[PDB]
Protein backbone atom coordinates (compact mmCIF):
# COMPACT_ATOMS: atom_id res chain seq x y z
CA UNK A 1 0.00 0.00 0.00
CA UNK A 2 1.19 3.57 -0.73
CA UNK A 3 0.73 7.25 0.02
CA UNK A 4 1.57 9.24 -3.10
CA UNK A 5 2.80 12.66 -2.05
CA UNK A 6 2.82 15.90 -4.01
CA UNK A 7 3.07 19.63 -3.48
CA UNK A 8 5.79 21.62 -1.79
CA UNK A 9 7.89 24.43 -3.18
CA UNK A 10 9.75 27.58 -2.31
CA UNK A 11 7.97 30.63 -0.94
CA UNK A 12 8.42 33.96 0.80
CA UNK A 13 7.72 34.19 4.54
CA UNK A 14 4.05 34.76 5.34
CA UNK A 15 2.94 32.95 2.17
CA UNK A 16 1.18 29.59 1.58
CA UNK A 17 1.69 26.10 0.14
CA UNK A 18 -0.56 23.04 -0.01
CA UNK A 19 0.70 19.47 0.32
CA UNK A 20 -1.30 16.43 -0.78
CA UNK A 21 -1.19 12.63 -0.53
CA UNK A 22 -3.26 10.15 -2.51
CA UNK A 23 -4.02 6.73 -1.04
CA UNK A 24 -3.28 3.60 -3.08
CA UNK A 25 -3.83 -0.05 -2.26
CA UNK A 26 -5.66 0.35 1.04
CA UNK A 27 -8.96 1.68 2.37
CA UNK A 28 -8.21 5.35 3.00
CA UNK A 29 -11.30 6.15 5.06
CA UNK A 30 -10.49 3.35 7.52
CA UNK A 31 -7.37 5.05 8.88
CA UNK A 32 -6.24 8.13 10.74
CA UNK A 33 -3.73 10.25 8.82
CA UNK A 34 -0.73 12.33 9.91
CA UNK A 35 1.86 14.81 8.73
CA UNK A 36 5.46 14.61 10.01
CA UNK A 37 8.43 16.80 9.12
CA UNK A 38 12.17 17.04 9.37
CA UNK A 39 13.93 20.39 9.36
CA UNK A 40 17.58 20.62 8.24
CA UNK A 41 19.80 19.54 11.13
CA UNK A 42 16.87 18.39 13.25
CA UNK A 43 15.00 15.17 13.98
CA UNK A 44 11.54 13.98 13.00
CA UNK A 45 8.73 16.23 14.28
CA UNK A 46 5.03 15.32 14.38
CA UNK A 47 2.87 18.06 12.82
CA UNK A 48 -0.82 17.11 12.71
CA UNK A 49 -3.47 14.38 12.68
CA UNK A 50 -6.95 13.92 11.26
CA UNK A 51 -9.14 10.98 12.29
CA UNK A 52 -10.30 8.39 9.74
CA UNK A 53 -13.65 10.11 9.18
CA UNK A 54 -12.33 13.64 9.50
CA UNK A 55 -14.30 14.48 12.65
CA UNK A 56 -11.32 15.06 14.97
CA UNK A 57 -8.04 16.82 14.27
CA UNK A 58 -5.03 17.97 16.27
CA UNK A 59 -1.92 20.07 15.74
CA UNK A 60 1.57 20.50 17.11
CA UNK A 61 1.81 23.78 19.07
CA UNK A 62 4.41 24.99 16.55
CA UNK A 63 1.90 25.01 13.68
CA UNK A 64 -1.46 25.41 15.44
CA UNK A 65 -3.48 28.26 13.95
CA UNK A 66 -1.33 28.37 10.81
CA UNK A 67 -1.62 24.92 9.23
CA UNK A 68 -4.91 23.21 8.35
CA UNK A 69 -5.15 19.45 7.94
CA UNK A 70 -8.03 18.01 5.96
CA UNK A 71 -9.01 14.89 4.06
CA UNK A 72 -11.29 13.94 1.22
CA UNK A 73 -12.76 10.48 1.73
CA UNK A 74 -14.41 10.74 -1.67
CA UNK A 75 -11.23 11.39 -3.66
CA UNK A 76 -9.19 9.51 -1.05
CA UNK A 77 -6.67 12.27 -0.52
CA UNK A 78 -5.06 13.94 2.49
CA UNK A 79 -4.11 17.64 2.56
CA UNK A 80 -1.98 20.03 4.59
CA UNK A 81 -2.69 23.69 3.92
CA UNK A 82 0.27 25.66 5.18
CA UNK A 83 -0.50 29.36 5.66
CA UNK A 84 1.54 32.07 7.39
CA UNK A 85 4.79 30.23 6.67
CA UNK A 86 7.96 30.92 8.68
CA UNK A 87 11.59 30.23 7.81
CA UNK A 88 11.64 27.56 10.52
CA UNK A 89 8.85 25.69 8.73
CA UNK A 90 11.53 24.84 6.15
CA UNK A 91 11.62 21.04 6.14
CA UNK A 92 10.89 17.80 4.33
CA UNK A 93 7.22 16.93 4.92
CA UNK A 94 5.83 13.38 5.01
CA UNK A 95 2.27 12.13 5.14
CA UNK A 96 1.86 8.97 7.24
CA UNK A 97 -0.84 6.31 7.73
CA UNK A 98 -1.72 4.94 11.20
CA UNK A 99 -0.67 1.33 11.71
CA UNK A 100 -3.30 -1.44 11.62
CA UNK A 101 -4.97 -3.31 14.44
CA UNK A 102 -4.58 -7.08 14.10
CA UNK A 103 -7.09 -8.65 16.45
CA UNK A 104 -5.63 -7.43 19.72
CA UNK A 105 -1.82 -7.50 19.64
CA UNK A 106 -1.32 -4.53 17.26
CA UNK A 107 -1.93 -0.84 18.00
CA UNK A 108 -2.77 2.06 15.70
CA UNK A 109 -0.08 4.22 17.29
CA UNK A 110 2.73 3.69 14.80
CA UNK A 111 3.09 4.81 11.18
CA UNK A 112 3.21 1.96 8.68
CA UNK A 113 2.92 3.74 5.32
CA UNK A 114 4.83 6.95 4.53
CA UNK A 115 4.77 9.39 1.63
CA UNK A 116 8.15 9.84 -0.04
CA UNK A 117 8.66 13.31 1.42
CA UNK A 118 8.52 16.71 -0.25
CA UNK A 119 10.52 19.83 0.45
CA UNK A 120 9.05 23.10 1.67
CA UNK A 121 11.44 26.04 1.73
CA UNK A 122 10.51 29.38 3.26
CA UNK A 123 12.90 32.28 2.69
CA UNK A 124 13.00 35.99 1.89
CA UNK A 125 15.73 35.21 -0.67
CA UNK A 126 14.89 35.29 -4.37
CA UNK A 127 16.21 33.09 -7.18
CA UNK A 128 19.89 33.75 -7.88
CA UNK A 129 22.47 31.68 -9.75
CA UNK A 130 25.87 30.98 -8.21
CA UNK A 131 29.23 32.50 -8.90
CA UNK A 132 31.76 29.72 -9.46
CA UNK A 133 35.32 30.33 -8.26
CA UNK A 134 38.35 28.09 -8.59
CA UNK A 135 40.03 26.42 -5.67
CA UNK A 136 43.44 26.07 -7.36
CA UNK A 137 45.85 23.30 -6.31
CA UNK A 138 48.65 24.55 -4.07
CA UNK A 139 51.88 25.75 -5.70
CA UNK A 140 53.50 23.44 -3.14
CA UNK A 141 51.94 20.42 -4.85
CA UNK A 142 54.71 18.02 -5.87
CA UNK A 143 55.04 14.48 -7.25
CA UNK A 144 54.73 11.62 -4.77
CA UNK A 145 52.13 13.59 -2.83
CA UNK A 146 48.41 14.27 -3.06
CA UNK A 147 46.96 17.52 -4.41
CA UNK A 148 43.51 19.01 -3.75
CA UNK A 149 41.57 21.28 -6.06
CA UNK A 150 37.96 22.32 -6.39
CA UNK A 151 35.25 24.86 -7.12
CA UNK A 152 33.52 27.22 -4.75
CA UNK A 153 29.86 27.54 -5.74
CA UNK A 154 28.81 30.70 -3.97
CA UNK A 155 25.67 32.75 -3.33
CA UNK A 156 22.79 30.88 -4.94
CA UNK A 157 19.10 30.25 -4.19
CA UNK A 158 17.27 27.96 -3.89
CA UNK A 159 18.71 24.50 -3.44
CA UNK A 160 19.91 22.44 -5.22
CA UNK A 161 22.99 22.71 -7.40
CA UNK A 162 24.61 19.75 -9.11
CA UNK A 163 28.36 19.45 -9.63
CA UNK A 164 30.27 16.95 -11.72
CA UNK A 165 33.91 16.78 -12.74
CA UNK A 166 35.11 16.31 -16.33
CA UNK A 167 31.51 15.69 -17.44
CA UNK A 168 31.23 12.73 -15.09
CA UNK A 169 34.50 11.07 -16.09
CA UNK A 170 36.10 11.90 -12.73
CA UNK A 171 34.47 10.41 -9.60
CA UNK A 172 37.29 8.91 -7.56
CA UNK A 173 38.29 11.24 -4.70
CA UNK A 174 35.48 13.72 -5.36
CA UNK A 175 33.68 15.31 -2.41
CA UNK A 176 30.81 17.71 -3.05
CA UNK A 177 29.85 19.16 0.33
CA UNK A 178 26.41 19.89 1.76
CA UNK A 179 25.52 23.50 1.07
CA UNK A 180 25.66 25.93 3.94
CA UNK A 181 23.02 28.65 4.40
CA UNK A 182 24.69 32.05 4.78
CA UNK A 183 23.38 34.96 6.85
CA UNK A 184 22.56 36.63 3.55
CA UNK A 185 19.98 33.90 2.94
CA UNK A 186 22.02 32.53 0.01
CA UNK A 187 23.64 29.09 -0.18
CA UNK A 188 27.28 28.26 -0.74
CA UNK A 189 29.04 24.94 -1.25
CA UNK A 190 32.41 23.65 -2.32
CA UNK A 191 33.21 20.67 -4.49
CA UNK A 192 36.73 19.28 -4.29
CA UNK A 193 38.76 16.40 -5.60
CA UNK A 194 42.07 14.97 -4.42
CA UNK A 195 44.35 13.61 -7.11
CA UNK A 196 47.97 12.52 -7.34
CA UNK A 197 50.11 15.68 -7.49
CA UNK A 198 51.80 13.98 -10.44
CA UNK A 199 48.55 14.18 -12.41
CA UNK A 200 48.74 18.00 -12.49
CA UNK A 201 51.34 17.55 -15.21
CA UNK A 202 48.95 15.89 -17.65
CA UNK A 203 45.30 16.13 -16.62
CA UNK A 204 42.67 18.80 -17.21
CA UNK A 205 40.19 19.38 -14.35
CA UNK A 206 36.85 21.01 -15.11
CA UNK A 207 33.97 21.39 -12.69
CA UNK A 208 30.51 21.31 -14.26
CA UNK A 209 28.05 23.33 -12.22
CA UNK A 210 24.32 23.43 -12.76
CA UNK A 211 21.70 25.47 -10.96
CA UNK A 212 18.42 24.74 -12.71
CA UNK A 213 16.22 27.31 -10.90
CA UNK A 214 18.29 30.15 -12.46
CA UNK A 215 19.22 28.32 -15.66
CA UNK A 216 22.88 28.68 -14.67
CA UNK A 217 25.36 26.38 -16.43
CA UNK A 218 29.07 26.87 -15.72
CA UNK A 219 32.08 24.78 -16.75
CA UNK A 220 35.16 26.03 -14.93
CA UNK A 221 38.69 24.76 -15.54
CA UNK A 222 40.78 24.64 -12.38
CA UNK A 223 44.57 24.97 -12.85
CA UNK A 224 47.60 25.82 -10.69
CA UNK A 225 47.88 29.61 -10.35
CA UNK B 1 4.39 15.94 28.01
CA UNK B 2 6.08 12.73 26.83
CA UNK B 3 9.76 13.04 26.01
CA UNK B 4 11.79 10.24 24.44
CA UNK B 5 15.53 10.30 25.11
CA UNK B 6 17.77 8.30 22.78
CA UNK B 7 21.35 7.27 23.42
CA UNK B 8 24.04 7.09 22.33
CA UNK B 9 23.90 10.11 20.01
CA UNK B 10 26.09 8.17 17.58
CA UNK B 11 26.67 4.42 17.69
CA UNK B 12 29.79 3.22 15.90
CA UNK B 13 29.82 -0.42 14.83
CA UNK B 14 32.33 -2.42 12.81
CA UNK B 15 30.69 -4.41 10.01
CA UNK B 16 29.29 -7.53 11.67
CA UNK B 17 29.40 -6.00 15.17
CA UNK B 18 26.42 -6.24 17.53
CA UNK B 19 25.02 -2.96 18.85
CA UNK B 20 22.25 -1.73 21.13
CA UNK B 21 20.30 1.53 20.83
CA UNK B 22 18.48 2.95 23.86
CA UNK B 23 15.22 4.90 24.03
CA UNK B 24 13.90 6.03 27.39
CA UNK B 25 10.53 7.66 27.97
CA UNK B 26 10.00 10.44 30.52
CA UNK B 27 7.08 8.42 31.92
CA UNK B 28 5.64 4.96 31.24
CA UNK B 29 4.30 4.40 27.72
CA UNK B 30 3.58 0.71 28.13
CA UNK B 31 4.53 -0.97 24.86
CA UNK B 32 3.43 1.93 22.64
CA UNK B 33 6.90 2.47 21.22
CA UNK B 34 7.97 2.18 17.60
CA UNK B 35 11.35 2.32 15.82
CA UNK B 36 12.12 3.75 12.36
CA UNK B 37 15.22 3.70 10.19
CA UNK B 38 15.89 6.92 8.28
CA UNK B 39 18.33 7.67 5.51
CA UNK B 40 18.78 11.12 3.91
CA UNK B 41 16.47 11.64 0.95
CA UNK B 42 13.95 8.88 1.64
CA UNK B 43 10.97 8.22 3.90
CA UNK B 44 11.44 6.85 7.43
CA UNK B 45 11.22 3.05 7.31
CA UNK B 46 9.22 1.24 10.03
CA UNK B 47 11.35 -1.36 11.82
CA UNK B 48 9.56 -2.24 15.02
CA UNK B 49 5.94 -1.75 16.14
CA UNK B 50 4.57 -1.93 19.69
CA UNK B 51 8.04 -2.32 21.28
CA UNK B 52 8.91 -5.78 19.93
CA UNK B 53 6.95 -6.64 16.77
CA UNK B 54 9.04 -6.61 13.57
CA UNK B 55 7.54 -4.71 10.64
CA UNK B 56 6.83 -6.50 7.35
CA UNK B 57 10.02 -7.52 5.56
CA UNK B 58 12.41 -6.39 8.29
CA UNK B 59 15.37 -8.80 8.70
CA UNK B 60 15.66 -10.71 11.97
CA UNK B 61 18.91 -8.94 12.86
CA UNK B 62 16.72 -6.06 14.08
CA UNK B 63 14.98 -6.78 17.40
CA UNK B 64 13.03 -4.54 19.76
CA UNK B 65 12.51 -4.99 23.48
CA UNK B 66 11.27 -3.24 26.57
CA UNK B 67 8.18 -1.86 28.24
CA UNK B 68 7.36 1.06 30.51
CA UNK B 69 10.15 3.60 30.20
CA UNK B 70 13.20 1.70 28.96
CA UNK B 71 13.39 0.39 25.39
CA UNK B 72 16.16 -1.03 23.21
CA UNK B 73 16.73 -1.72 19.55
CA UNK B 74 19.37 -4.38 18.92
CA UNK B 75 21.25 -4.86 15.65
CA UNK B 76 22.79 -8.32 15.95
CA UNK B 77 25.54 -7.46 13.43
CA UNK B 78 25.85 -4.30 11.36
CA UNK B 79 25.50 -4.62 7.60
CA UNK B 80 26.61 -1.64 5.50
CA UNK B 81 23.02 -0.74 4.49
CA UNK B 82 22.16 -0.38 8.19
CA UNK B 83 24.02 2.93 8.34
CA UNK B 84 21.22 5.39 9.06
CA UNK B 85 19.61 7.45 11.80
CA UNK B 86 17.22 5.49 14.03
CA UNK B 87 14.23 7.10 15.80
CA UNK B 88 11.91 5.82 18.44
CA UNK B 89 8.33 7.08 18.47
CA UNK B 90 5.33 7.10 20.82
CA UNK B 91 1.67 7.92 20.41
CA UNK B 92 -1.55 7.23 22.27
CA UNK B 93 -5.22 7.84 21.45
CA UNK B 94 -5.89 11.09 23.33
CA UNK B 95 -4.34 13.56 23.15
CA UNK B 96 -3.32 12.09 19.78
CA UNK B 97 0.01 13.73 18.91
CA UNK B 98 3.12 11.64 18.26
CA UNK B 99 6.46 12.14 19.98
CA UNK B 100 9.86 11.20 18.48
CA UNK B 101 13.18 10.58 20.10
CA UNK B 102 16.05 12.75 18.88
CA UNK B 103 17.67 9.97 16.89
CA UNK B 104 20.72 7.76 17.13
CA UNK B 105 23.12 7.89 14.21
CA UNK B 106 24.50 4.44 13.39
CA UNK B 107 27.80 4.58 11.50
CA UNK B 108 30.52 2.18 10.46
CA UNK B 109 33.49 2.00 12.82
CA UNK B 110 36.95 1.72 11.26
CA UNK B 111 40.56 2.38 12.18
CA UNK B 112 41.64 5.96 12.84
CA UNK B 113 42.54 7.94 9.71
CA UNK B 114 44.12 11.39 9.95
CA UNK B 115 42.89 14.01 7.50
CA UNK B 116 45.00 15.41 4.75
CA UNK B 117 44.63 19.17 5.11
CA UNK B 118 44.56 21.85 2.41
CA UNK B 119 44.02 25.61 2.46
CA UNK B 120 42.79 27.72 -0.46
CA UNK B 121 43.21 31.50 -0.69
CA UNK B 122 40.41 33.48 -2.33
CA UNK B 123 40.60 33.64 -6.12
CA UNK B 124 41.42 36.93 -7.80
CA UNK B 125 38.07 36.56 -9.55
CA UNK B 126 36.15 36.51 -6.27
CA UNK B 127 38.23 39.39 -4.92
CA UNK B 128 37.10 41.40 -7.96
CA UNK B 129 33.56 41.17 -6.58
CA UNK B 130 34.27 42.54 -3.09
CA UNK B 131 34.26 39.34 -1.03
CA UNK B 132 37.00 36.98 0.12
CA UNK B 133 36.40 33.33 0.94
CA UNK B 134 39.23 31.24 2.39
CA UNK B 135 38.62 27.49 2.29
CA UNK B 136 40.08 24.73 4.47
CA UNK B 137 39.63 21.10 3.44
CA UNK B 138 39.96 18.09 5.75
CA UNK B 139 40.00 15.05 3.46
CA UNK B 140 39.02 11.45 4.35
CA UNK B 141 39.38 11.18 8.12
CA UNK B 142 37.94 8.97 10.86
CA UNK B 143 36.38 9.38 13.37
CA UNK B 144 34.11 12.29 12.53
CA UNK B 145 35.18 14.53 15.41
CA UNK B 146 37.46 17.34 14.28
CA UNK B 147 38.16 20.94 15.22
CA UNK B 148 38.99 23.68 12.75
CA UNK B 149 39.99 27.13 13.92
CA UNK B 150 40.78 30.13 11.77
CA UNK B 151 43.47 32.62 12.74
CA UNK B 152 44.15 35.90 10.97
CA UNK B 153 47.44 37.52 11.96
CA UNK B 154 47.16 35.17 14.97
CA UNK B 155 43.74 36.50 15.96
CA UNK B 156 41.20 33.73 16.58
CA UNK B 157 38.21 34.22 14.28
CA UNK B 158 34.69 33.84 15.59
CA UNK B 159 31.32 34.05 13.86
CA UNK B 160 32.64 34.39 10.30
CA UNK B 161 33.18 30.79 9.31
CA UNK B 162 30.88 27.93 8.40
CA UNK B 163 31.57 24.27 7.86
CA UNK B 164 30.06 21.30 6.14
CA UNK B 165 30.71 17.55 6.44
CA UNK B 166 30.07 14.78 3.90
CA UNK B 167 28.12 11.62 4.69
CA UNK B 168 30.31 8.62 5.57
CA UNK B 169 32.21 7.46 2.46
CA UNK B 170 30.76 4.35 0.84
CA UNK B 171 34.24 3.00 -0.02
CA UNK B 172 36.48 3.78 2.96
CA UNK B 173 34.05 4.87 5.71
CA UNK B 174 35.76 8.22 6.26
CA UNK B 175 34.38 11.73 6.55
CA UNK B 176 35.50 14.93 4.84
CA UNK B 177 34.98 18.50 6.03
CA UNK B 178 35.10 21.96 4.49
CA UNK B 179 35.39 25.16 6.51
CA UNK B 180 34.96 28.53 4.81
CA UNK B 181 36.09 31.79 6.35
CA UNK B 182 34.35 34.80 4.79
CA UNK B 183 35.57 38.40 4.99
CA UNK B 184 34.87 41.61 3.12
CA UNK B 185 37.52 42.35 0.53
CA UNK B 186 38.41 45.43 2.60
CA UNK B 187 38.87 43.35 5.75
CA UNK B 188 40.83 40.69 3.85
CA UNK B 189 43.27 43.31 2.56
CA UNK B 190 43.93 44.56 6.11
CA UNK B 191 45.78 41.39 7.12
CA UNK B 192 48.68 39.23 5.93
CA UNK B 193 48.68 35.74 7.39
CA UNK B 194 45.68 33.42 7.01
CA UNK B 195 45.82 30.16 8.92
CA UNK B 196 43.64 27.07 9.43
CA UNK B 197 44.37 25.06 12.63
CA UNK B 198 43.10 21.47 12.49
CA UNK B 199 42.79 19.13 15.46
CA UNK B 200 42.04 15.44 14.92
CA UNK B 201 42.91 12.35 16.93
CA UNK B 202 44.72 10.86 13.94
CA UNK B 203 47.18 13.77 14.07
CA UNK B 204 50.00 13.70 16.62
CA UNK B 205 49.81 17.48 16.82
CA UNK B 206 47.29 19.89 15.38
CA UNK B 207 48.17 20.84 11.80
CA UNK B 208 48.40 24.48 10.77
CA UNK B 209 48.04 25.39 7.08
CA UNK B 210 48.74 29.01 6.19
CA UNK B 211 49.60 31.52 3.48
CA UNK B 212 50.65 35.16 3.11
CA UNK B 213 48.03 37.18 1.19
Amino acid sequence: AQLVESGGGVVQPGRSLTLSCAASGFTFSSHGMHWVRQAPGKGLEWVAVIASHGNVNYYADSVKGRFTISRDNSKNTLSLQMDSLRAEDTAVYYCAKESDSCGGDCSRFAFDVWGHGTMVTVSSASTKGPSVFPLAPSSKSTSGGTAALGCLVKDYFPEPVTVSWNSGALTSGVHTFPAVLQSSGLYSLSSVVTVPSSSLGTQTYICNVNHKPSNTKVDKRVEPK
Amino acid sequence: EIVLTQSPATLSLSPGERGTLSCRASQSVGTYLAWYQHKPGQAPRPLIYDASRRATGIPARFSGSGSGTDFTLTISGLEPEDVAVYYCQHRDSWPPGATFGGGTKVEIKRTVAAPSVFIFPPSDEQLKSGTASVVCLLNNFYPREAKVQWKVDNALQSGNSQESVTEQDSKDSTYSLSSTLTLSKADYEKHKVYACEVTHQGLSSPVTKSFNR
